[PDB]
């Protein structure tokens, strides 16, 4: 299984 | 069938949204790219449910 690429989309 | 078609994204591996704003997947589910820019792509679910899912989860899928 693939480690998560880092966020880059914004949250709230 | 349009000048610009849709273009879509297969899912390799089940992922399960971590907050509101990814986008729960399954294997085999195929995804409308919205958005591709960056490593977290926005795609759309065959539901309308759109969110962003890891580019490294999503396999390209080949125009008819």
């Amino acid at each position: 299984p693939p480690e998560l690429p880092s966020v880059d989309y914004n949250s709230l | 069938s349009n000048a610009q078609p849709k273009k879509y994204a297969k899912s390799k591996y089940d992922f399960v949204a971590r907050n509101n704003s990814e986008l729960s997947v399954l294997k085999d589910d195929i995804l409308e790219i919205l958005d591709d820019r960056k490593q977290w792509w926005k795609v759309r679910n065959a539901s309308g449910d759109s969110g962003f899912v890891p580019n490294n989860i999503l396999d390209i899928v080949r125009p008819p």
